[PDB]
């Protein structure tokens, strides 16, 4: 807190560092890709249109082809990837944008962080669209990816059936 | 205020308004339909005449295009409204270029304003020898010119009733009892501008 | 009664989800008008070429509303598209200036009123038949164009 | 110079029959010589372009000489549409000159801010007389062009 | 005649009054662009400077980039302009960050809150251009 | 798979890193007293 306000002043001035901001922000961002891992695990389920199998040639994709070990990106990467950077092209329009009906990802001339605190965030009593609720919500979602992570990197499964295993015949 | 004109005989001297219209907004609201019911009037008239000449086959004597090679005979040899759809592609553009620039004038150069807000409906007389080229009303006097602007509204109101009977003659057969059947008054009862759009 | 914000044309203080921030109730409001009013010409156009109405000619002949959008998409829509987004791109500048700043500019008020109808003394009763017909159109539109969706298109869409 | 505006030239004077310029406004005279200016310059234009073309036309390939063909023979709707936004940009600038007070008619230069000489006027006049005869040789070369079929430099 | 005059009856200022600088078209022409035209706040400043220039950018990349010669050329060309236009708008903020502080704000250009209106216009007016010049590219036979 | 960490690695450093850096040390370049 202030031990960063003081080591990084520049930094914690617009609201980046570890602030309330900064971790709402990180728990909506847990939240829209908890939401993406279950879509991707549906499109492994259906095989909605995505094949990855087949390669992406230099003819049609320069030097973005083939680029690691002299290996081949798949088609199914390829789609994952532009879905990727189109969100994060809306992204770069919201954060640049007009500050319209959104908090702001940065904080604005000399206003200061709001702090809902955190601690247990009392889920009685603040039910519907409150700021405490979908504050508990994204901070679930984030110890969610952690656990994943953790769980798909010590038992060498792949990470979105690491969580097939704790859904039982869902999707794929 | 609904004084104005076009209230007189066989109607009970008296605003004829089931629907509110006159009462839809203000005095600028009824300048406008003033504006609208003459123009469209007059366009009604022009077309009656217009049609009546097509009709008795009174064609110009000229060619109309020499490199298209429509002529002004096979023009009167179709029916209404499918003449228009056969007259070239560049002659349609003429047409309407000239009425655009009538129409923009017609509002536009008012030394008084337009005809919502100072100058009565229906005046493009700052287009000097527009409406009237000859004299023809040159020494009437204003009362007389008063009734005749009431007969123009009048004839103008039954040319639309009669260019929408002709319409819908040549598209739904056995609208118009009078009209029945016809030698002419077959095509495609409507043109588009530019024939197909 | 959700918060002092409400109190204008259409008010009848429902709110339970409480979308309604003290920033967020102009642009609310201009969302609400726009998509009523684009609800009302879809609903109208869907209907009117259910029914009969017709472009003259071969092409859009023999065409249901359900089944004319991805045939003139690239030619015929495409003009649409151009003057819808000529007229959203003015409609946007009148948006954003109202948003930040600019204390007139009503919701809704883009000065289209070309024939000057809000001179009437029923100028309050048009706002509110307005934002109850917008309101009854996005209704009715997500209705046929859920009901065409599934099998039958008809006239009548049941 | 006669009211304030250059003119009368040598052959034939203050060139004012049917009265168009007597008892008139200062109004009326600003937007009679916009008119006739943007004629000239126009028609200045129009009289180069079909000289030039119709002997020096390397930008489609072979694209006739006969000038109310050359805008419908090709010359896509694009070339046109742009055509037409480069010319309604100038004459929206015109407007907005036309606006402003110190509104000399055919000046986009506004040279009211510096000074002149009879030299100026005597350039004027040039612009003027050369403006005038291409308004009579576009409008005759617009009429050999329909009655024959050629351009300029041809039909000779 | 003399129209080369000294700048804003001025004759000790580095400028001069030619038919370039002080000319009616050129203050019609200067005075009326978004930069420039009386009446405008900051975000709209930025925004038709942003969409003319997304348009702009989104034109080179399609044509000379390295895909050129590929079924995904406007894809690529769209999202290369998307990256220029990020890499302005990230110009644009840290100059605003160099230039504008401790400054009042208002609708001024020249300060910290009418700087921020116009990098947010300008960035999302620029990824407008380069979406509606992408949609007109890949119709380009409507016309 | 490491066969990924060259494509992810080297344009994330190469290209962000330095650009936030330059940013960086611009903006604490020309910050005054
Ligand atoms: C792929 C996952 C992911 C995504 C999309 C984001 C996205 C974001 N993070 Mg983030 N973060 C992540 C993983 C991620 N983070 C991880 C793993 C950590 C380590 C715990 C952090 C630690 C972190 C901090 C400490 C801060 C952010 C901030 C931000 C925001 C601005 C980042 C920025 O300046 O751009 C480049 C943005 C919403 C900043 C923010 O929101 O400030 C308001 C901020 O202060 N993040
Ligand atoms: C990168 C994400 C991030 C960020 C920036 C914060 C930021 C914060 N947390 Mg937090 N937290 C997070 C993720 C995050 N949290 C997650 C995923 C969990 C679940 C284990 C928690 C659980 C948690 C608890 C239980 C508490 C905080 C508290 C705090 C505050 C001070 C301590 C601190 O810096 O913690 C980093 C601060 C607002 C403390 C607080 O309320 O202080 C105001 C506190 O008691 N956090
Ligand atoms: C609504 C008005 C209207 C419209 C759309 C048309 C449309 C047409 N007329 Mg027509 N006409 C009209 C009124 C109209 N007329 C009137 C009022 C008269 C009586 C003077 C005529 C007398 C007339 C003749 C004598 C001829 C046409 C012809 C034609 C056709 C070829 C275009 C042409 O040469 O225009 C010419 C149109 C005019 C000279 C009318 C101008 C009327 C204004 C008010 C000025 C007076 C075209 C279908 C030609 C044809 O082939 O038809 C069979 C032809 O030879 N028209
Ligand atoms: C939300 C508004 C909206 C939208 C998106 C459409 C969309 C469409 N209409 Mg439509 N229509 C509307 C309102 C709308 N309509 C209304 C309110 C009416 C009644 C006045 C109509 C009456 C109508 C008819 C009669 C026909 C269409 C047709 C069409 C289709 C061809 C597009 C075209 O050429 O139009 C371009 C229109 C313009 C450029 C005009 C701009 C103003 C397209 C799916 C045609 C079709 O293909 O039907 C199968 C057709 O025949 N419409
Ligand atoms: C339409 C173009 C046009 C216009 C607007 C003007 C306008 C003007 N001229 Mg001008 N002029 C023109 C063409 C034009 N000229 C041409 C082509 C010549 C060469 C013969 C001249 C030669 C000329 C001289 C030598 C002088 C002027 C002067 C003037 C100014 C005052 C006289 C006046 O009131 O005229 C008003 C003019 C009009 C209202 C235009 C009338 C257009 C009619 C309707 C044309 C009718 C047809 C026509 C007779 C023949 C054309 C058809 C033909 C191709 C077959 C005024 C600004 C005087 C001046 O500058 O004073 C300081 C002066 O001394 N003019
Ligand atoms: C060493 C780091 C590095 C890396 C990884 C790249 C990567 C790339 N360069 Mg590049 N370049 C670099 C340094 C680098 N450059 C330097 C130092 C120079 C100057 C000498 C250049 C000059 C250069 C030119 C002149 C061109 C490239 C092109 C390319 C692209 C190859 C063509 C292709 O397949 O994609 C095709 C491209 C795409 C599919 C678009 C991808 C979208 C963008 C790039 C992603 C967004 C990145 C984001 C904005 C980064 C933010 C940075 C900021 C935070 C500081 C690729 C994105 C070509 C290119 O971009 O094609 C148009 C091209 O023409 N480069
Ligand atoms: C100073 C030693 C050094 C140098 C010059 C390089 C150089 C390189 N490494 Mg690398 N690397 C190093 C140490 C070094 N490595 C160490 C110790 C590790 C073990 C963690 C790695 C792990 C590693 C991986 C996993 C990958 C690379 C890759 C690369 C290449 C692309 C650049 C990049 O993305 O790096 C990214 C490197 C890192 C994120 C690791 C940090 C590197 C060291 C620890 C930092 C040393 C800083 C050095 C003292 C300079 C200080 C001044 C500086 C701030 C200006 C490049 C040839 C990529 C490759 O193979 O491309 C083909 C790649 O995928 N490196
Ligand atoms: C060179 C030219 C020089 C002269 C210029 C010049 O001519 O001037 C043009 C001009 C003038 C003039 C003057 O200025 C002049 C020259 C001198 C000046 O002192 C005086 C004035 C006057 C100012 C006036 C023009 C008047 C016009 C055009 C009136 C046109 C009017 C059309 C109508 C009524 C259409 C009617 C349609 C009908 C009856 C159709 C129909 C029907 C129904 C109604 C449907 C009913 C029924 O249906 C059923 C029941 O089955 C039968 C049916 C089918 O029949
Ligand atoms: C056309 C633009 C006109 C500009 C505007 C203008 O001047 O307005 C005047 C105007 C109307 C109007 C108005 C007034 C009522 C008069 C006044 C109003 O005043 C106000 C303020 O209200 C304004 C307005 C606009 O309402 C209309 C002017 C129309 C004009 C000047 C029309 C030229 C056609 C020439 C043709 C068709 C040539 C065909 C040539 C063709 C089709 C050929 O085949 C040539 C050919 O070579 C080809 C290709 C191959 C060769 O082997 C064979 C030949 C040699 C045969
Ligand atoms: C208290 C204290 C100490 C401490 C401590 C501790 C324990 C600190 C722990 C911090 C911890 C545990 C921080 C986790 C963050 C997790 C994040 C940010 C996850 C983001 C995930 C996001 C934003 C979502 C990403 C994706 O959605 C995207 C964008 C697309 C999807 O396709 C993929 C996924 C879903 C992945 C010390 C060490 C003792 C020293 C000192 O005393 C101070």
């Amino acid at each position: 807190m202030s031990q960063f306000a003081a080591d990084y002043p520049w930094l914690a001035k617009y609201g980046f560092g570890p602030t309330v901001k900064a971790e709402r922000w990180n728990g909506r961002h847990a939240m829209f890709g908890w939401l993406a891992i279950l879509g991707t695990g549906v499109a492994k389920s259906h095989g909605w249109l995505p094949s990855g199998d087949v390669a992406l040639t230099y003819n049609e994709w320069g030097g973005l082809a083939q680029q690691g070990f002299n290996t081949y990106i798949t088609n199914e990467r390829a789609i994952i990837m532009i879905a990727h950077v189109h969100a994060l092209a809306v992204s770069a329009a919201a954060a640049f944008g007009p500050q319209v009906l959104g908090d702001s990802l940065t904080l604005l001339d000399g206003e200061k962080d709001e702090d809902p605190y955190g601690l247990f965030v009392p889920l009685k009593g603040t039910f519907g669209l409150t700021p405490a609720a979908e504050m508990a919500n994204g901070r679930m979602a984030m110890m969610g990816i952690i656990a994943v992570v953790l769980t798909s990197a010590i038992s060498g499964k792949d990470i979105l059936e690491v969580v097939d295993i704790g859904t039982g015949g869902n999707l794929l | 205020v609904e004084t104005m004109e076009g209230v007189g005989p066989e109607t009970g001297n008296k605003v004829f308004d089931p629907v509110g219209f006159a009462t839809l907004g203000g005095d600028e609201t009824l300048a406008f339909f003033r504006h609208a019911e003459i123009k469209h009037g007059r366009v009604a008239m022009a077309a009656m005449v217009g049609f009546l000449f097509h009709i008795n086959h009174i064609h110009f004597p000229g060619y109309l295009s020499p490199t298209a090679g429509v002529t002004f005979e096979q023009l009167s040899a179709v029916g209404p409204f499918e003449a228009w759809n056969r007259i070239p592609l560049l002659g349609q553009w003429k047409i309407f270029w000239t009425i655009p620039g009538l129409e923009h004038g017609s509002e536009c150069l008012d030394p008084a304003g337009p005809y919502t807000k100072g100058g009565p409906p229906g005046n493009p007389k700052f287009l000097k020898n527009f409406w009237d080229p000859p004299g023809f009303p040159k020494k009437l006097i204003e009362a007389q010119k008063g009734e005749k602007l009431f007969s123009n509204l009048k004839n103008g109101r039954l040319a639309m009733i009669g260019i929408a009977s002709v319409c819908a003659a040549t598209a739904v057969p056995g609208s118009v009892p009078l009209l029945a059947n016809a030698p002419a008054l077959t095509g495609p009862g409507f043109a588009l501008p530019f024939g197909t759009f | 009664a959700p918060e002092h914000l409400q109190g204008m044309v259409g008010n009848v203080d429902f709110d339970p989800l409480g979308l309604s921030s003290p920033n967020n109730i102009k642009w609310m409001r201009e969302a609400e008008l726009k998509h009523g009013r684009m609800s009302m010409l879809a609903w109208t156009g869907y209907v009117a070429v259910d029914l009969g109405l017709r472009f003259p000619g071969a092409r859009y002949a023999e065409l249901n509303s359900f089944n004319a959008h991805d045939v003139v998409a690239k030619k015929e829509l495409f003009l649409l598209l151009l003057w819808v987004g000529t007229f959203e791109t003015i409609g946007a500048s009148q948006i954003y200036d109202m948003s930040i700043d600019q204390s007139e500019r009503k919701p809704g008020d883009f000065g289209f009123d070309p024939l000057r109808l809000l001179k009437s003394p029923e100028a309050p009763k048009y706002y509110e038949a307005e934002l109850v017909h917008g309101r009854a159109a996005m209704l009715a539109f997500s209705a046929v164009v859920t009901q065409s969706a599934l099998g039958n298109t008809a006239f009548p869409y049941f | 110079k006669v009211n304030g505006m250059v003119g009368d030239c040598k052959p034939l004077g203050y060139f004012d029959p049917l009265g168009f310029s007597k008892d008139a406004s200062p109004e009326t005279m600003a937007k009679f010589r916009e008119a006739e200016l943007k004629h000239g310059r126009v028609a200045m234009l129009a009289c180069a372009g079909m000289i030039t073309a119709d002997k020096f036309h390397p930008l489609f390939g072979g694209k006739l000489s006969s000038n109310p063909l050359l805008a419908i023979t090709q010359v896509p709707k694009l070339g046109l549409l742009q055509i037409l936004l480069f010319i309604g940009f100038m004459e929206v600038f015109g407007i907005l000159n036309s606006r402003r007070p110190d509104y000399e008619p055919g000046n986009f230069l506004g040279t009211s801010q510096w000074e002149t000489t009879p030299t100026w006027d005597a350039y004027q006049l040039r612009e003027l007389n050369n403006g005038r005869l291409a308004m009579f040789g576009a409008i005759g070369m617009l009429t050999h062009a329909y009655i024959t079929g050629k351009g300029p430099l041809e039909l000779l | 005649s003399e129209f080369v005059k000294p700048y804003n009856n001025d004759p000790f200022v580095g400028n001069l009054s030619t038919p370039v600088t002080t000319s009616t078209a050129t203050k019609l022409y200067l005075g009326n662009l978004p930069i420039y035209r009386k009446g405008l706040s900051p975000l709209l400043r930025g925004l038709e400077i942003g969409m003319a220039h997304g348009y702009f950018l989104i034109g080179p990349f399609y044509i000379l980039g390295p895909l050129r010669n590929s079924p995904n050329a406007l894809l690529v060309g769209l999202f290369s302009a998307f990256g220029l236009i990020l890499i302005l708008t990230l110009g644009l903020t840290i100059y605003g960050l160099a230039s504008f502080q401790g400054t009042e704000g208002g609708e001024n250009l020249e300060s910290a809150k009418g700087w921020r209106n116009f990098t947010s216009g300008f960035s999302i007016g620029a990824f407008g251009g380069a979406s509606v010049a992408y949609v007109l590219l890949d119709n380009i036979s409507f016309f | 798979s490491a066969s990924f960490l060259p494509s992810i690695l080297t344009p994330v450093v190469t290209l962000v890193f330095p650009g936030l850096m330059f940013a960086l040390f611009f903006v604490l370049i020309e910050q005054e007293e």
